[PDB]
Parts: C-alpha cells; structure tokens; sequence
C-alpha cells in the first residue's frame, strides 16, 4: 500500500481567537 | 480630489459627502433583549 500522507490544512484565519480590523490583516491570539 | 472655488473672502469649509450603505439589523431574541448590527461598506464602521 502507498504510504498516507494526511493532507496539511491551514488554520482558520477568521477563527475564536482573532482580533479584526477592517482595513489591515486580523491579528490572531 | 482637486477642488478650484473662488478667491473668497472669508474662511470656508468645503462640506463633502460620500455616499455609503449606513444599515442595521436589529435582533430581539428574548423579553428585555435587543441586538443592532451596524454596517458601512465604503466608510468601515464595524459590526457592532
């Protein structure tokens, strides 16, 4: 069997801990 | 934007307006409860 390679998503950047501003880019913790 | 008026005499304002989408959605879940979601597209003001 070929090996499993889970792919690797990337985190929800407009997730619980996000701190947004509408003009510039939402700080996260 | 480039304004040419006039050679007034006096101190003036020029009173400009941009024309937005100024709404809220009001929410009343439960008795002695009320929510308002305020939004400006052009001009951000938040989703307080």
């Amino acid at each position: 069997e070929v090996p499993f390679v889970p792919p690797r998503y990337m985190a929800p950047t407009e997730g619980r801990n996000s701190i947004r501003y509408s003009e510039l880019a939402p700080q996260y913790d | 934007m480039t304004f040419e008026v006039d050679p007034m005499d006096e101190p003036t304002l020029l009173y400009l307006l941009f024309e937005v989408f100024d709404v809220v959605r009001v929410h009343q879940p439960h008795r002695g409860v009320i929510e308002a979601v305020y939004l400006r597209t052009p001009f951000s003001a938040g989703n307080a």
